[PDB]
RNA sequence: CCAGGGCUACACACGUGCUACAAUGGCGCAUACAAAGAGAAGCGACCUCGCGAGAGCAAGCGGACCUCAUAAAGUGCGUCGUAGUCCGGAUUGGAGUCUGCAACUCGACUCCAUGAAGUCGGAAUCGCUAGUAAUCGUGGAUCAGAAUGCCACGGUGAAUAC
């Protein structure tokens, strides 16, 4: 957790100024960063579900939790209980070491990288963005791949409104636009 | 395209028409049969209704129409489809 | 063996494997290596690590992968919204360069549509 | 964390074209080479010059002079 | 009589062609071998620039004298080693040159970026008996410009006919 010490010493005192907080507990922080692969093509065979979890475990070094269908719908042709995705919940020491490689190594490797949106914080601080390529990480070999996946990022935080979460991540010099 | 040591091509009459238009200061639709003349930057901001073989259809010249020609905005055939 | 924001192949030669960049051909890649100072028949693998560094400083001055896909999409959409003759042919799927469309217009229109 | 199920994880050291010799913790196993650190990539001076919308009149008067 | 437009349109149907789907080939480099033609408002050496089509200055010839003019396939050496590829070249983006009052509709050509279909084609059908077929170049007439067409020329050169 390199960037966590950078949060504690300099990002807190910055945010105390521009929002006039009257308690050290009132400043925003981040709770968790969640990485979802919605792999719908596992209903054809379990072979593609198994190699998608070998990707995202190599990216973020925890074991992925396979998700299941909440309700059984016919427009997508799934029952109630079919495995339809995976996820990893990152917290604490392991959270910032994804967020270190994220805004330094992994994100500027995107083909035709222009920058990210900022109207994308759903009212209550929580940023969620999606990535179009699992190749961008320095983990997976470019030649050893077989099938292209895709995932997203969800940065849950303790910001009260839409504005405080934009100013939180901006003091981590986040590459908006 | 026309050569560059020759320079641009324009009719001598439409050059006198646009000059007389800007010097007088009108927004009257100038009707001219010069589809073969290249638009000059004094023609920007005027309505110049260039003929298409059948009638006169108006063109209000914006910025991005400088190196083009007037015939490109006056379509000379007509086509909706076969069925 | 990684040049210009894409991956360039390993076991192909010098001037050939650079043509994987959207923006160079056989001629412009000879301009890369004759300026930099590398022989042309070595592969992109077994180029040294002081060789891949400077080779992008030859590449960066060209308008390439993302910088070149946007200005073509800016060029064609600029022809769309003026109302020129060219952009009418870009929004109607009928070719632009004067060619006969009575017969042999099978690229811009796609292959043959049967009558229904 | 459970001592059996997880993949390995260890400090590696990442080298970029910007002269960075940077230290992370990653599941690669070997070392790492980069091309774009977030200190060099055209993100604060690149998006400015790459647009270049260009003066339409200066397309016309660079070609010639009357 | 005149200016612009049309004869160049395109859900589509048939006839005749050129280029292809590659190694008996592509590219690069060196290097051998023709015949028939035209030319005065014509063809336009060398030199000088230009990535190049060209431009500049400007000899030479009414022509077995001079120019158009460099034949290509081939051979020597070298590489790429079966992939939609160092095969194929369509198609579009930005620049150009030229002839021409004038290149938007609606010209040819150059340079650079893009790099489709196509991996030998169902039934059916055509040409050809020897310097033929196959192959690869080259000239000419119409013509300001604009040949995969038409007419003419040589190089290589088969299989087979009970
Ligand atoms: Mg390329
Ligand atoms: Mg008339
Ligand atoms: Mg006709
Ligand atoms: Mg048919
Ligand atoms: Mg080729
Ligand atoms: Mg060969
Ligand atoms: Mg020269
Ligand atoms: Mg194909
Ligand atoms: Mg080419
Ligand atoms: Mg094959
Ligand atoms: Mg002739
Ligand atoms: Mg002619
Ligand atoms: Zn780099």
């Amino acid at each position: 957790a390199k960037l966590h010490d950078y949060y504690k010493d300099e990002v807190v005192k910055k945010l105390m100024t521009e929002f006039n907080y009257n308690s050290v507990m009132q400043v925003p922080r981040v709770e968790k960063i969640t990485l979802n692969m919605g792999v719908g093509e596992a209903i054809a065979d379990k072979k593609l579900l198994d190699n998608a979890a070998a990707d995202l475990a190599a990216i973020s070094g925890q074991k992925p939790l396979i998700t299941k269908a909440r309700k059984s719908v016919a427009g997508f042709k799934i029952r109630q209980g079919y495995p339809i995705g995976c996820k990893v919940t990152l917290r604490g020491e392991r959270m910032w070491e994804f967020f270190e490689r994220l805004i330094t190594i992994a994100v500027p490797r995107i083909r035709d990288f222009r920058g990210l949106s900022a109207k994308s914080f759903d009212g209550r601080g929580n940023y969620s963005m999606g990535v179009r390529e699992q190749i961008i990480f320095p983990e997976i070999d470019y030649d050893k791949v077989d099938r292209v996946r895709g995932l997203d990022i969800t940065i849950t935080t303790t910001a009260k409104s839409d504005e405080e979460g934009r100013a939180l991540l901006a003091a981590f010099d986040f590459p908006f636009r | 395209p026309r050569s560059l040591k020759k320079g641009p091509f324009i009719d001598l009459h439409l050059l006198k028409k646009v000059e007389k238009a800007v010097e007088s200061g009108d927004k009257k639709p100038l009707r001219t049969w010069s589809r073969r003349s290249t638009i000059f930057p004094n023609m920007i901001g005027l309505t110049i209704a260039v003929h298409n073989g059948r009638q006169h259809v108006p063109v209000f010249v914006t910025d991005e129409m400088v190196g083009h020609k007037l015939g490109e905005f006056a379509p000379t055939r007509t086509y909706r489809g076969h069925a | 063996a990684r040049i210009a924001g894409i991956n360039i192949p390993d076991h192909k030669h010098a001037v050939i494997a650079l043509t994987s960049i959207y923006g160079v051909g056989k001629t412009r890649s000879k301009a890369i290596l004759a300026a930099a100072g590398i022989a042309e028949d070595v592969k992109i693998s077994e180029l040294s690590e002081g060789q891949i560094d400077t080779l992008r400083d030859e590449v960066a001055k060209f308008v390439v992968e993302g910088d070149l896909r946007r200005e073509i999409s800016m060029s064609i959409k600029r022809l769309m919204d003026l109302g020129c003759y060219r952009g009418l042919r870009h929004r109607r799927g009928l070719p632009v360069r004067g060619q006969r469309t009575k017969t042999n217009a099978r690229t811009r229109k796609g292959p043959r549509k049967p009558i229904k | 964390m459970k001592k059996d199920i997880h993949p390995k994880y260890e400090e590696i050291t990442a080298s970029c074209s910007c002269g960075n010799v940077m230290k992370i913790r990653s599941t690669v196993g070997h070392d790492l080479n980069l091309d774009v650190c977030s200190k060099c990539h055209p993100f604060f001076t690149g998006k400015q010059r790459d647009v270049a919308t260009g003066g339409r009149v200066d397309r016309f008067n660079k070609r010639f002079n009357i």
